[PDB]
């Protein structure tokens, strides 16, 4: 049912066969992940529910004179190695889980009256990256999608479009809605790309034994988040092995490679960029060129919202607090 | 790629040479052409009949008179010595009459000879082939020119027509020359046992216990009661960690350029022999026609490479002890393991000759048993040739080591056996040579390091002549170790690449090997801990057994933890030889210097940020040993500075910072907050004229993504206090109330800049005022709070259009303050409570 | 460079008691802990010891299951979880730390604390009956007779003794403690006197038992 | 894991060579450590890696091994290594320290002045027995102390006391405690006790009489 209702909200937003597809099953790809990291004790999150469900999992698995390693083990082969015997084929509860996700997704497909994508047609799933990597490059993949959002919301919009900015899209009072939302959703992700590169940076070419927590992130061989980024949003969001792609981010419209240092002297640091990736910070802190060409008016048209918002906030903790002064 | 590396690809296999005579090339000469990635065989460009004209021909040849040569097993098979009672039943009542009828049938042999071979080479009925009704269809067109020059015309050429195909090999016998001068010099059913042998890749923790399976075969074997010793009589120094052998030593296409060859294993006595019926040099002919006659070479040439090591290590390798030797001695046994098993992952010009040798003794001898290619049974005959000598090594491993032993010298009173270490994998064990070498070497050049270069005596004390002559020059000797390439001060080992590029590569290799052995198909017993698992076979004979080829030895070495060389190496390491200085290999020093001196990362010393200050982040091989990074170049850290190393409060802004730094500046245009990592354009070219200046813009933005960053960072350290509550002689005199007093001149900074930025607005509100533009700091900081608020507990900001929680309304009024123009204190309050913790004071109880 | 240990205390056989140990200008963040014990005049024994990530955690034969120990990083602390104690564990407890950063739970023990007393048993802090020693004629040997007095069933923590005030130095034999059968401690604590100057000069033993505060300072003939 | 270390109570004079040996009985291949304990303090490393000699250490102690025999050697035995050795093995699971050796000053034989202090006629008001017999600045440490009542032997009713070597002579002292009820107190009349010391060319008896 999760695989149903995850599918209910990639799709139909958006009708593009492959586009929304793909997102979708690396949607669920990356929900199933996190379902077997539940299982296996692997899970980040101890939220109200997992809490509870960790604990009483590790009461279920385990026993008087096993320890936690032992109870980890168990829950790891009862989940991975086939626990289940059945009158079908040799189906580990893995594959049962996988099939109830491919179930799910043709009801929602049925429902549609669309065709099951061939993504999700998949029987065997691959290895699951650490936790942190896949949030990692869920993390990547929204930001740059939802940043070529904005920003072409932003260029087509405030800074001038097509049409004589003067006589553009904008009264100079809806261009301050694009910027709004461009400044605002930008300023959160700074931290917390600030607290995901950190955490990388101490967490790569780690085993179980040297890593702060006991999962291994020894296939993570890459010197700083962003190389590690490059490597991964490189290619094209298909649904199996790469789950996020990256054009044009931060300055400029081009790919791999713009400018190889191949041909002065080797080699090229990226690897491979997806825009020079390193943008990521100068994005970040809005120093990229795509932004600079719109720095000026985004700020002043965000300081006019300041102050008419501020004039609107001093005769409102006044108006509904009613004890200090007006309204 | 369904080959495996052993299977000896193309067998076109002469001593590295052929049809087509050849030096030493590549692997076509003699194996492994899935990993030689070209096309090395041209059998295929060769006609389909010409293909015809070989698979009539050169098949029929090969395996059909291979049916009179060689599945023409042999006549040993009179069975006269043994009189036999009963039967059963019989089968070979044709099997032998026809097997001497199979070479005089004239409905068979001579039907295929005079009838078969009448369309193989005596062509009687389909005479020379000329013109087909019933016969072969040839598409002329590129085979045309072979019917001239084979079958019906002229066919005179070079050895471009004959030669290269395999002609005579069956018994041709012409003799109608005689030759009366002499060029002579000097005239001249099986038995399988299975084990649980108790490998000891270890000496510490190990999560789990290692038991690998082997078999034992006793029928392979000599026949029993052992020492018996008397017989005698029969310089590289550089790690290749070069590869592809293109022809001379280096490591397979597969592990090219990965783990390096040690001097002793290219050195080894077996691997530089073509044969091993040159094992004794006054012996010249074949010897090995029984199981004990094949076992009696692995014994000279097990004796004669432990002669070898104890002529080298004692006393030229070793100081008159015996550990080193002994190390050297086990490492060598089991490289004779691989060797012989055919798994090794190295080679030479012996190497790649010695296996086909090898293959051919291992078949004949012991051959019978391997056949059951199907098989059916596991007592059985062992199923392909590989797993035969795979057996034959498990057992008979006894009488080489004993042999080796009593090469070198030990036997009785310096022996007081059989180490388990040729059931770990080549690669691994040159790992663990390789990284000994280096902790030797290391250790060297740490002693005098830590001699000197301790404060005066100890690592921090006064920095009065911290080189008390140059002890700097010994910091300098071990950089110099370490980053150099082999000829500025390097050491053995690497060869021409630093270190830390070696170290790379071994890392890239062992992740490969984890990652292919568990994301495999077929491997050993787990006990499920670690990552990259979904392969079908994890299989055993009983509880917690591994399957003894190289993906299981990974899994079971895996998932006890041991992701990474690093790990694996701290727990498979003596104890302290990487140095005086107690360098672990689990812990990260990133170092950071000019960039490394002779073999470089795009420059030395200046393009980038490595080439001045080198980015690089292994293990302890770093340039200082590991505690010195200010014992070496002297006066010990100040407080400061050891908050880098603390890293609880970390470096991302400067002026105006959380994060110890600044960059200024002390003037009116134009002091400005940085950020660390990124760099400010100071390009006014950004902006446009009498609006907000260029650079004001630039700073606006900079200083609310400072407000936002710091006053969450102030309430990450401060509330949650990092640790509550709250929060040296504790944490909280160092690295903590020393960022807490940069706030304060940093926000000084930033209240500098924002009151100077009002008066940049005396440079610019004086153009627009009363709008004030830009607002205040208490104005503005009301108003980011604000925001702070309806962003993400109200739906998202722009949800600003009703404002009224009309109860949240105390609670944000508390935090935030009333009266906007008061939002100073929205700010400095959460300095003057960036206290209860320095204030400090008392404290309470 | 500094660890300390608290909850050394008095516990009821078959009770439990949580033993801490802190840490100074160490980092205490990538070193590996260890608690060994010694009992009263014995050898030193391994109790537990735990990784620097609390990964993994290892314990003594004797004490498993019993023993828990556990990590705090920030603030810096390890603690050591007793349950089911014994009369047998009565011992002073020391946390260590390895002298080395690795990922081991178990290696050298380069710092060690000060330790704690952790006597079980299942005594009443009673304070202790002083009992003199008379001498001699016979007792006078070699010109040399000896005076003592013997403190018993003064449990817990053992007792200072002294001689006149501490005046009398020389001679002074004051026996260790030892656990008699009733569970009390006992001792004594003769002293070698010339037997001449016996019956010239006088003699008093002072014996402090801090832990019930009882101060009695007997003349002994 | 077992680890035998031998001897238990070495006996050694300054300017001596001491030797002390830890068997492992697995392989630990050198991760062993010695400690060295004075009485009343906690213990000091002074080896680890079973020969990396701990920075601050005289130099004069070493550590060598020999397959699993690790041996601790002092080259010049000085006053201030009077104390107890301990070859703590630390490779993985168990870290068990060794049963412990404890050098003592070897000086010329002594002879215990015995001693029989009997009980006081107020601990006969408590109503227990309070014999007790002291052995006084003797040496060697090995002597052993009989208890006779009325001429009959006596077991589990005494109690031992050693104290340490005593620095400024290297002597021992010991107090061997007999404690009896009232009723068995009074049920006989001679009290004594018996010292066998390797000093003592005969045993020693001391006695007396209840009404003495």
């Amino acid at each position: 049912r999760e695989a149903y209702y995850l599918w209910k909200q990639y799709n139909p937003t958006g009708k593009g066969i492959d586009d929304a597809n793909k997102k979708a099953c690396c949607a669920i790809r990356g929900s199933f992940y996190d379902l077997e990291d539940i299982i296996k004790g692997n899970d980040l999150v101890h939220d109200e529910y997992t809490k509870y469900i960790d604990s009483k999992l590790n009461e279920i698995f385990g026993s008087s004179n096993t320890n936690d390693i032992d109870t980890k083990r168990a829950r790891t082969d009862w989940w991975e190695n086939e626990t289940i015997t059945n009158g079908t084929d040799r189906k580990t509860i893995r594959q049962l889980v996988w099939d109830a996700m491919q179930s799910g997704v043709r009801y929602a497909v049925e429902e549609k009256n669309e065709n099951f994508p061939l993504c999700m047609g998949v029987e065997h799933i691959g290895i699951a990256k650490p936790q942190f990597i896949r949030w990692l490059e869920e993390w990547t993949n929204e930001f740059c999608e939802k940043y070529t959002k904005y920003f072409e919301d932003m260029k087509s919009k405030c800074d001038p479009p097509k049409r004589a900015d003067t006589c553009g899209d904008n009264s100079n009072i809806e261009c301050k809605k694009a910027c709004a939302n461009y400044t605002n959703w930008l300023n959160p992700k700074r931290i917390e790309w600030n607290g995901m590169s950190n955490y990388y940076n101490k967490i790569y070419r780690k085993s179980n034994k040297e890593s702060e927590d006991g999962k291994d992130y020894s296939m993570i061989m890459a010197p700083t988040v962003i190389d590690y980024l490059n490597k991964r949003c490189h290619g094209e969001i298909n649904g199996n092995y790469i789950c996020c792609s990256c054009k044009n981010i931060g300055a400029y419209n081009t790919t791999s490679g713009t400018v190889n240092k191949k041909l002065q002297k080797k080699e090229t640091e990226c690897e491979e960029e997806k825009g020079p990736l390193d943008l990521m910070n100068e994005v970040l802190n809005k120093m990229d060129k795509k932004y600079s060409a719109h720095k000026m008016k985004c700020t002043e048209v965000y300081l006019e919202h300041v102050e008419e918002q501020l004039n609107e906030i001093d005769n409102a903790i006044k108006d509904y607090k009613l004890y200090p002064l007006d309204r | 790629c369904g080959a495996r590396s052993n299977d000896l690809l193309i067998k076109r296999g002469w001593r590295t040479s052929g049809k087509s005579d050849r030096k030493k090339n590549f692997e076509l000469c003699r194996k492994c052409g899935h990993y030689e990635k070209e096309v090395p065989t041209k059998l295929d460009y060769v006609p389909q009949f010409l293909r015809w004209l070989t698979e009539w021909i050169e098949d029929f040849y090969r395996e059909k008179q291979n049916l009179i040569d060689d599945m023409e097993r042999h006549r040993e098979e009179c069975t006269r010595e043994d009189h036999k009672s009963k039967e059963g039943t019989s089968y070979c009542s044709t099997c032998k009459d026809k097997c001497k009828k199979y070479c005089e049938c004239v409905k068979k042999w001579k039907t295929e000879w005079e009838n078969q071979e009448n369309k193989y080479k005596d062509l009687y009925e389909q005479n020379k082939n000329k013109t087909s009704q019933k016969n072969t269809s040839r598409y002329d067109d590129y085979v045309k020119d072979f019917f001239e020059k084979l079958e019906a015309n002229y066919s005179s050429l070079e050895n471009y027509i004959k030669g290269d195909p395999y002609f005579a090999e069956y018994a041709t016998k012409l003799s109608f020359i005689l030759n009366p001068s002499d060029a002579n010099n000097p005239s001249g059913q099986d038995l399988l046992g299975i084990l649980q042998e108790n490998c000891s890749d270890n000496k510490r923790g190990s999560s789990s216990n290692d038991s690998c399976d082997n078999k034992n075969q006793d029928e392979c074997q000599k026949k029993l009661e052992k020492v018996f010793a008397s017989l005698t009589n029969g310089s590289k120094k550089k790690w290749i960690w070069k590869k592809s052998s293109g022809n001379e030593e280096g490591l397979q296409e597969e592990y090219a350029n990965t783990i390096g060859l040690p001097p002793r294993t290219q050195s080894l006595y077996l691997g530089n022999l073509p044969k091993l019926e040159n094992v004794c040099e006054d012996v010249k002919d074949i010897n090995f026609d029984t199981k004990e006659k094949f076992l009696a070479g692995c014994l000279i040439v097990s004796f004669h490479e432990g002669k070898n090591l104890k002529k080298r290590y004692p006393q030229n390798k070793n100081s008159g002890n015996k550990e080193n030797l002994c190390k050297a001695l086990e490492y060598s046994f089991a490289d004779y393991g691989d060797l012989i098993k055919g798994t090794s992952i190295w080679d030479n010009e012996y190497t790649k000759d010695l296996e086909l040798n090898l293959q051919n003794n291992f078949g004949k001898l012991f051959g019978k048993y391997i056949k059951k290619n199907n098989t059916a049974e596991q007592d059985t005959s062992y199923s392909s040739l590989d797993e035969l000598r795979e057996s034959w090594w498990n057992t008979n491993k006894k009488y080489i080591w004993t042999a080796m032993k009593h090469g070198a010298e030990m036997n009785i009173t310096t022996c007081n056996d059989i180490p388990t270490i040729d059931l770990i994998p080549q690669y691994l064990r040159f790992l663990q040579e390789w990284v000994e070498n280096f902790c030797e070497q290391r250790q060297a050049k740490v002693k005098d390091v830590i001699t000197n270069c301790k404060s005066c005596k100890e690592s921090g004390n006064k920095c009065k002549t911290e080189c008390k002559t140059k002890c700097k020059d010994e910091c300098e000797k071990y950089k110099k170790f370490i980053e150099a390439c082999g000829t500025a001060g390097g050491g053995i080992g690497t060869a021409g690449s630093p270190w830390s590029k070696r170290w790379d590569q071994i890392y890239k290799r062992y992740s490969k090997h984890i990652e292919d052995a568990k994301r495999n198909r077929k491997a050993g017993t787990k006990n499920c801990g670690t990552s990259s698992t979904t392969n079908a076979a994890a299989s055993t004979d009983e509880n917690k057994c591994v399957q003894s080829d190289i993906d299981s030895f990974f899994k079971h070495l895996i998932d006890i933890g041991l992701t990474t060389p690093s790990s694996y190496l701290s727990n498979v390491l003596d104890d302290n030889i990487c140095g005086a200085d107690k360098a672990p290999w689990t812990t990260y020093t990133t170092y950071t210097t000019t960039e490394k001196c002779n073999k470089e990362r795009d420059k030395s010393k200046s393009q980038s940020s490595d080439t001045l200050v080198v980015v690089n982040v292994p293990s302890p091989l770093g340039n200082t040993p590991y505690r010195y990074k200010y014992a070496c170049q002297c006066k010990i850290p100040t407080n400061e500075e050891t908050c880098d190393d603390r890293k609880e409060y970390m470096n991302q802004w400067s002026c105006g910072s959380a994060r110890t730094m600044k960059r200024g500046y002390k003037n009116d245009n134009y002091e400005l907050c940085k950020y660390n990592g990124v760099d400010v354009k100071p390009t006014t070219v950004r902006s446009n004229s009498s609006k907000l200046d260029g650079n004001d813009v630039t700073f606006f933005n900079l200083f609310e993504q400072w407000n936002k960053e710091i006053q969450y960072q102030i309430e990450q350290y401060m509330t949650n206090a990092n640790i509550s509550c709250i929060d040296n002689c504790k944490e909280k005199c160092k690295c903590y109330k020393l960022w807490i007093e940069k706030i304060n001149d940093q926000w000084g900074k930033q209240k500098d800049n924002y009151n100077k930025f009002r008066s940049k607005q005396i440079y610019d509100a004086n153009k627009g005022s009363q709008n004030k533009k830009v607002v205040s700091l208490s104005n503005f900081l009301f108003f980011s709070c604000w925001e702070e608020y309806i962003q993400k507990y109200f739906n998202g900001d722009w949800s600003k259009i009703k404002n009224i929680g009309s109860d949240t309304f105390e609670f944000l009024i508390k935090k935030c303050g009333n009266n906007s123009a008061h939002g100073e204190e929205i700010f400095s309050e959460k300095l003057k409570n960036a206290e209860k913790k320095c204030k400090e004071n008392e404290s309470t109880d | 460079v500094r660890l300390v240990e608290y909850g050394g205390r008095v516990v009821r056989p078959g009770g439990s008691l949580r033993l801490s140990c802190a840490a100074g200008g160490f980092d205490f963040d990538d070193y590996g802990m260890s608690w060994v014990r010694q009992a009263p005049g014995k050898g030193l024994e391994w109790v537990a010891g735990i990784n620097w990530n609390a990964l993994d955690k290892k314990y003594a034969d004797s004490v498993k299951g019993r023993f828990t120990i556990s990590r705090d990083n920030p603030k810096s602390s390890v603690y050591l979880q007793m349950t089911s104690l014994t009369a047998e564990d009565t011992a002073l407890y020391y946390c260590a730390r390895d002298l080395r950063n690795s990922i081991f739970a178990t290696g050298a023990l380069g710092n060690w604390g000060q330790g704690t007393l952790v006597i079980v048993s299942s005594a009443s802090t009673k304070g202790p009956s002083v009992f003199p020693l008379a001498p001699s004629s016979k007792s006078t040997s070699g010109g040399t007779a000896a005076l003592g007095c013997l403190v018993k069933d003064y449990f817990p923590e053992p007792v200072t003794v002294s001689w006149n005030s501490g005046a009398l130095t020389s001679g002074v034999h004051t026996f260790p403690a030892v656990l008699q059968s009733s569970g009390l401690y006992s001792l004594s604590s003769v002293v070698t006197v010339p037997s001449s100057s016996l019956g010239t000069q006088t003699y008093i033993c002072n014996v402090n038992h801090k832990p019930s505060n009882t101060k009695v300072d007997k003349k002994v003939e | 894991i077992q680890m035998t270390q031998s001897p238990s109570s070495l006996s050694a004079s300054i300017g001596d060579r001491v030797t002390i040996t830890c068997r492992a009985s697995q392989d630990i291949a050198n991760y062993l450590a010695w400690y060295q304990q004075k009485p009343g303090t906690v213990p000091k490393l002074l080896i680890y890696a079973a020969s990396t000699l701990l920075s601050g250490v005289p130099s004069r102690f070493s550590g060598r091994q020999s397959g699993t025999h690790f041996t601790l050697t002092i080259s010049s035995l000085q006053p201030e290594d009077v104390a107890t050795y301990y070859c703590q093995k630390y490779n993985n699971a168990p870290a068990a320290f060794g049963q412990g050796t404890r050098l003592e000053i070897k000086r010329t034989v002594a002879a215990p002045s015995v001693f029989i202090f009997p009980p006081s006629d107020e601990q006969l008001k408590s109503g227990t027995a309070s014999v007790v017999c002291l052995l006084n600045n003797f040496y060697p440490r090995e002597a052993k102390v009989q208890w006779k009542v009325d001429n009959a032997l006596q077991s589990g009713n005494s109690q031992e006391s050693v104290t340490e070597q005593d620095s400024k002579d290297s002597t021992y002292s010991l107090s061997s405690t007999l404690t009896l009820s009232k009723a068995d107190y009074e049920k006989h009349k001679v009290y004594a006790c018996e010292v066998t010391h390797q000093g003592l060319s005969s045993p020693v008896t001391k006695s007396f009489n209840r009404g003495e």
